[PDB]
């Protein structure tokens, strides 16, 4: 996550002080400068799993084309649920199922 | 339904010609036959061109 | 690196056409327009996305 | 209630084919065209404008013409001797005519000046057979036979030459 | 540190005239902005039965007349009611109904329209002073309110559905006509007249 | 040297599957980069296998160095041979 | 082809909010509303809106050849009145849970008898069936969101000469 | 029901069936057609007499111009603040191409509170001379959209003691976005606006009051027509 | 709206947008500013709809870096106006007016045609860029070209309408030419002769 300038709404690029030895987020369109909280400047994931379970909506139980199972809900122990596979559509994607209860509407696995 | 990998959902015809196909099997079989016709009518020109170059 | 290109622009002093050459140096961020007949030189700053049309428009704005 | 058999489904399909027929899309599209599309195309650019700042006492004159309503008629045939009569598709087929109808447009002319119009025939549009603007739409079964038209014919085509 | 641009200190001695308000909000300077639907109209004028009866308009188009009838019967109005004690009181035909769930509904006669409230930030109401060219704020518009019909069986919804369904059914622009003669007769006769006058003009010019 | 730090987390399972040693990767980086980059590597027993680096406005320079490193560091094998399979051949002798 | 102005009027009447009053941070759960491919607004209760639009279309208030599509996965609600869309008719199954007729065809023997007679018991043809809500048209794009039984015998749950039907056992129940 | 007599009779029928808000029994008698939920409280819907003469516009900030987002500006103006509720807007236009809005507010909390209390309590004919000084804060770019119909939008204010609800017309909507001043035009910018503006509270003149009453005579002629 | 740059090649993955009557592609940030929304944060607000998705923000970062050089609406419109394929030598104000014209009209005409209605155009541009990013990040499959619900059939109506539009424009041009020729003679033309 990256922060924005509080006065002109531009991006806050990180900057390093030679004399003070501190990491600071500074806007290049002004003189505003705010002290950085964490040193994690950049992170790149070669193999990522985000978007696998992130594709979830709160009204997925009203879809009539989705199959319905009788798996046990971990939270409220309901007897009706709706399952589907991974929303990510790469070639390496697993065939595991995500179950959605019809009362608490949370996503849970079978393992 | 969505995410169905059963044989009947993805084009397995379990009936014979004597018994008669169901509409889903009929449509899948028509898709396969259309594939056959397209493949023949498309590869004929490439084969003819290869034969002409070989002869020349 | 200086880049020299022949352009079809019209000089506003000599009125001869197809006698305008654009010379832009991306290293020093400068652009030079020279008239092959009038021998006049126009200088304007250039950016990373600059094109000869930018310097030509800058020359037009400077002329008026 | 009672269950719905396959015969009920065939009754519903018979109702469908009794209402629509087999060439309903062609006739409906042509009827939509003739009814609204020609008028909308004419009204797309409804104003031609010519200006002339005459100085020969400066008088700025604008000349402009407006397009109004579209008028259509039933297809007609004009003979060499000058007479006219209603045309039917069998005659057009036999004599190699075109089954088409005249189109009329109202043009209004105004003469604007600042110091500082009836139906014109714009062409003939071929008529699709058995449509709302065809002569065979009204004819019943007997007059259809008298006109040498087959009652099994469904229309949906044009007769050009 | 963005230094303040303005430091001249020049000041205008402008005085604004303000009038007393008939009402004052209590506890919160909050107002709800409501979009006006097509089936609802606002008649700030007092209800006058005789001009209202004398100004009813009848049109051949049934859809337009039905829409006018629906909006007229659904229009928010008010009138002066003579009290039994001899005084005069303002009487209105519109009310606001709040249910047990906390939702609000606008009621005119027997018709009830639900309200959907959406929270809005940095939205305020201001008063324009054109003679001085400045805007004076009034209060804060915290929530935006949309008006929705309560149910299908409501007469307003049925009339709107009928009007919109029958409005797009009527579509006939081209008008039929009967041709009695050759349509190209005018063109050829005017071409003949133009050729004749061209010959006459050419002869006159050669003779001039 | 520079305050900027570059550490990359490598998958333990696939690193063991390829039968590779962290010291080997460190020597490869050292050879391709001489003394321009100081390198340290966590031992085998670490919970997460990591290997850091330090250079000796340079954030974009470090980003380009990281991209170049990810792109063209060859640990072992013949270049061009993407995958290798084992096959059994029936031969009459 | 049909005009889109009544569609926009109906949508604005039933709580649709325009784009100028839309903040993506605030509306992290609203549904985008498209009409003929034009994003015209947003809504926060798409279920009631799609139910109302479908009921209006089935009653004849909206033209039967208008497409009403709800993409739950992408949080979109698309409407098409364009010209050139290929459609086909289908029977309507009563899907209301609160109704007693759930899981059954809306068309009954009374409709068939009226069709055979040719008039209603205080012309009764195909259009009467379409505007009574027992039949409706669907195009290829709207077909992706519906669940179709092949035969009316499929709505209710060892011969060597008769053809064999799919079990469809992957789902415990079908609606 | 195309008869004008029928329409008039329907109008009087709607007028007569108004439920008294104090009548709790009749209020509980009313039932929601769909929700099937009884009514709790009621309010009369009335127009406002004292505000029809004035012109009201719905003013909104678009995007980054949000006061909540601008944390230093919000901290300077107070974390509802009377300074926000008593702010002044001054539209100045050098030319048709260049336009902006000037915003002023009271930095002091006590002065803003006193001004707001004095303004919200105007029901008599005695107004104290509150010489309040307004300080410039920020400038924004503006666009305006006009309403074809008069009562396109209306804001509703409530009054619990009288069980009424007063609504006011909205003429147009004003949208504001943050404007970055060009460094080459600061010389002309400094000559346009002012660092301070002093507001003096005075009793309205008789002629202006008569003009406003004449404007209000369109709505209410019983209590405001000139004699 | 093309997405230049191959995976792990070509340095940054810039997003350039092709515009009608414009000779060279344009980065999305510049045209976004030209429509009238300058701050980069609001550009990201228009494009993305969920701040926690750092991957799409990372993919938009090169576009922000490239577009940082332009920071004002008017210079953005001018940059649009230089490449607008018009006659060489047009003045700056006329270039800006030409950019305003080519931006209001002919840029997504199906949305709107009037002035001051570009908010919907900005939202639709954000929607298109969001769809492009969603497909690029392997979150969705590319659209099926052979899907039949995305096709249309033209019957006799539309075909005859297109043909009649062309022929009527030809007839109108003939009427215009005859009128121009006739005004030389200065006569009260019957107007039944201009029409062919
Ligand atoms: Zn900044
Ligand atoms: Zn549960
Ligand atoms: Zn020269």
């Amino acid at each position: 996550s990256f922060r924005f300038c509080l006065e002109c709404n531009n991006m806050l690029y990180p900057k390093e002080d030679k004399e003070n030895q501190r990491l600071l987020y500074s806007c290049r369109n002004c003189d505003y400068t705010e002290l950085a909280e964490d040193p994690k400047v950049y992170r790149h994931e070669l193999i990522t799993n985000i978007g696998e379970t992130a594709g979830i909506v709160d009204d997925i139980g009203q879809d009539p084309t989705l199959p319905r199972s009788d798996k046990e809900c971990p939270e409220c122990h309901s007897r009706d649920c709706v399952f589907f596979q991974s929303q990510q559509r790469r070639k390496d994607t697993n065939m595991t199922l995500f179950y959605v209860c019809l009362n608490c509407k949370k996503t849970f696995r079978d393992e | 339904t969505k995410d169905d990998f059963s044989p009947e959902s993805k084009g397995f015809v379990e009936n014979s010609y004597l018994r008669g196909l169901t509409p889903q099997e009929f449509f899948f079989h028509a898709m396969a036959g259309r594939e056959g016709l397209i493949d023949t009518a498309v590869k004929t020109a490439e084969t003819g061109y290869i034969q002409r170059r070989l002869v020349k | 690196i200086k880049q020299k290109l022949e352009t079809q622009f019209t000089c506003l002093f000599c009125n001869h056409d197809n006698s305008v050459v654009c010379t832009l140096d991306k290293k020093n961020s400068i652009g030079l327009l020279e008239c092959k007949k009038c021998n006049l030189s126009f200088q304007a700053p250039i950016n990373s996305l600059s094109q000869p049309i930018d310097i030509y428009s800058d020359w037009i704005d400077a002329c008026e | 209630d009672d269950t719905i058999t396959t015969e009920d489904c065939w009754t519903v399909i018979s109702a469908f084919f009794e209402e629509k027929g087999l060439v309903s899309q062609q006739l409906d599209s042509f009827d939509e065209f003739m009814e609204t599309s020609i008028q909308d195309l004419v009204w797309e650019e409804p104003r031609l404008i010519l200006d002339q700042p005459a100085q020969h006492d400066n008088i700025n004159k604008r000349y402009e013409i407006r397009f109004g309503k579209i008028y259509l008629s039933r297809p007609t045939m004009t003979e060499a001797d000058g007479t006219t009569h209603a045309m039917f598709p069998q005659e057009a087929r036999l004599r190699n005519l075109t089954y088409s109808s005249p189109v009329y447009l109202d043009m209004e002319k105004s003469m604007f000046t600042s110091i500082d119009g009836n139906k014109v025939h714009i062409g003939k549009v071929p008529i699709m057979l058995r449509s709302k603007f065809c002569s065979l739409r009204t004819l019943d079964e007997v007059d259809l036979y008298k006109m040498k038209e087959c009652p099994y014919d469904m229309g949906g085509y044009f007769v050009i030459n | 540190h963005t230094k303040s641009v303005y430091d001249n200190g020049e000041t205008l001695d402008i005085s604004l005239p303000i009038h007393p308000k008939s009402h004052i909000p209590q506890g919160k300077q909050d107002r709800w902005v409501v979009k006006l639907p097509d089936f609802l109209d606002i008649n700030a004028e007092p209800f006058d039965p005789r001009p209202f009866e004398m100004n009813v308009k009848t049109h051949e188009d049934k859809n337009q007349e039905l829409l006018d009838k629906l909006i007229a019967v659904n229009t928010v109005r008010w009138r002066y009611a003579k009290s039994e004690t001899g005084g005069i009181f303002k009487e209105t035909n519109s009310q606001i109904i709040q249910w047990e769930d906390g939702t609000y509904s606008l009621r005119v006669g027997s018709e009830i329209f639900d309200m959907f409230t959406t929270n809005t930030d940095d939205n305020y109401l201001v008063s324009e002073h054109n003679e001085e060219g400045i805007l004076m704020t009034e209060s804060t518009l915290s929530k935006s309110v949309k008006l929705v019909p309560a149910s299908f069986q409501s007469t307003t919804h049925q009339k709107l559905a009928k009007a919109l369904s029958a409005k797009q059914k009527k579509e006939s622009y081209a008008r039929s006509v009967v041709t009695k003669e050759d349509p190209e007769e005018r063109q050829r006769r005017l071409e003949s007249q133009e050729n004749e006058r061209y010959r006459l003009e050419r002869r006159r010019k050669q003779a001039e | 040297q520079s305050p900027w730090l570059l550490r990359l987390e490598l998958d333990r399972a696939r690193m063991l599957d390829k039968q590779l040693t962290m010291n080997q990767v460190a020597d490869k980086i050292s050879e391709v980069f001489s003394d321009d980059l100081f390198v340290m590597w966590s031992e085998d027993n670490a919970d997460k296998l990591i290997i850091r680096c330090r250079v000796i406005e340079e954030d974009q320079m470090l980003k380009r160095i990281e991209a170049h490193m990810l792109d063209l560091i060859a640990l072992r094998g013949i270049p061009g041979i993407s995958k290798v399979y084992m096959v059994k051949h029936k031969v009459s002798v | 082809g049909s005009p889109s102005e009544p569609i926009i009027n109906f949508l604005e009447e039933w709580g649709m909010e325009p784009l100028e009053d839309y903040d993506p941070a605030q509306h992290t759960k609203s549904t985008r509303i498209f009409v003929n491919g034009v994003w015209t607004g947003i809504h926060r209760d798409p279920s009631m809106l799609v139910s109302t639009m479908r009921d209006l279309r089935r009653s004849g208030a909206i033209s039967p050849e208008v497409s009403i599509i709800r993409d739950i996965r992408e949080r979109e609600f698309k409407i098409f009145t364009d010209v050139g869309r290929v459609y086909r008719p289908l029977f309507i199954v009563e899907d209301d849970e609160s109704k007693d007729n759930k899981g059954e065809l809306r068309i009954t023997k009374e409709h068939i008898r009226k069709i055979q007679q040719g008039y209603d018991d205080d012309v009764y043809g195909w259009s009467s069936l379409v505007t009574s809500g027992v039949i409706e048209y669907v195009d290829g794009e709207e077909e992706e969101t519906i669940m179709i039984a092949m035969t009316p015998e499929d709505l209710q749950t060892n011969d060597t000469a008769k053809r064999i039907k799919p079990e469809m056992s992957t789902s415990s129940h079908h609606t | 029901d195309t008869n004008p007599r029928s329409q008039l009779h329907s109008v009087e029928r709607t007028f007569d069936e108004v439920i008294d808000p104090r009548n709790k029994n009749r209020l509980q008698s009313l039932i929601h057609p769909r929700k099937k939920i009884k009514a709790v409280k009621a309010w009369h819907f009335f127009p406002d007499t004292s505000t029809f003469d004035q012109v009201f516009h719905s003013l909104k900030f678009v995007g980054s111009a949000s006061l909540s987002k601008d944390r230093p500006l919000n901290e300077q103006l107070g974390q509802v603040n009377a300074s926000i509720l008593t702010s002044l807007f001054k539209p100045i236009e050098i030319n048709p191409h260049n336009k902006w809005i000037s915003l002023y507010a009271v930095t002091d909390k006590l002065s803003a509170e006193s001004f707001r209390k004095s303004f919200n309590s105007i029901k008599d004919d005695n107004i104290v001379n509150r010489h309040v000084i307004y300080d410039h804060i920020k400038d924004f770019d503006q666009m305006f959209r006009g309403h074809k119909k008069l009562f396109e939008d209306f804001a509703i204010s409530f009054d619990d003691i009288s069980d009424r609800a007063f609504f006011v017309p909205i003429v147009g909507r004003l949208e504001l976005k943050k404007k970055r001043i060009v460094p080459g035009l600061v010389d002309m910018v400094n000559r346009t606006n002012y660092a301070h503006i002093r507001m003096d509270l005075r009793n309205p003149s008789t002629q202006e009051t008569a003009i406003r009453d004449s404007r209000r005579e369109q709505y209410d002629p019983v209590n405001y027509s000139s004699i | 709206i093309k997405l230049y740059g191959r995976e792990d090649k070509g340095t940054g993955r810039t997003i350039k947008a092709t515009l009608p009557y414009v000779k060279q592609d344009i980065p999305i940030v510049i045209v976004f500013r030209a429509l009238g929304v300058v701050p980069d944060g609001e550009i990201l607000q228009h494009i993305c709809y969920d701040e926690n998705d750092w991957q799409m923000l990372e993919m938009l970062k090169p576009c922000i870096e490239e577009g940082f050089v332009i920071q004002d609406k008017e210079v953005a419109l001018d940059f649009i106006g230089r490449r607008g394929s018009a006659a060489l030598g047009i003045r700056r104000e006329k270039r800006i007016q030409y950019a305003k014209d080519i931006l209001q009209k002919e840029l997504l005409p199906h949305i709107t045609q009037e002035e001051g209605f570009e908010t919907r155009k900005t939202f639709f541009l954000g929607y298109m860029v969001n769809r492009l990013l969603l497909c690029a990040l392997e979150r969705k499959d590319q659209d099926d070209r052979d899907h039949f619900g995305k096709k249309r059939l033209d019957l006799a109506g539309p075909l005859l309408a297109n043909l009649f539009r062309i022929l009527f424009r030809k007839l109108t041009r003939e009427i215009y030419r005859y009128m121009q020729r006739c005004i030389e003679t200065d006569r009260d033309f019957n107007l039944n002769l201009a029409v062919k």
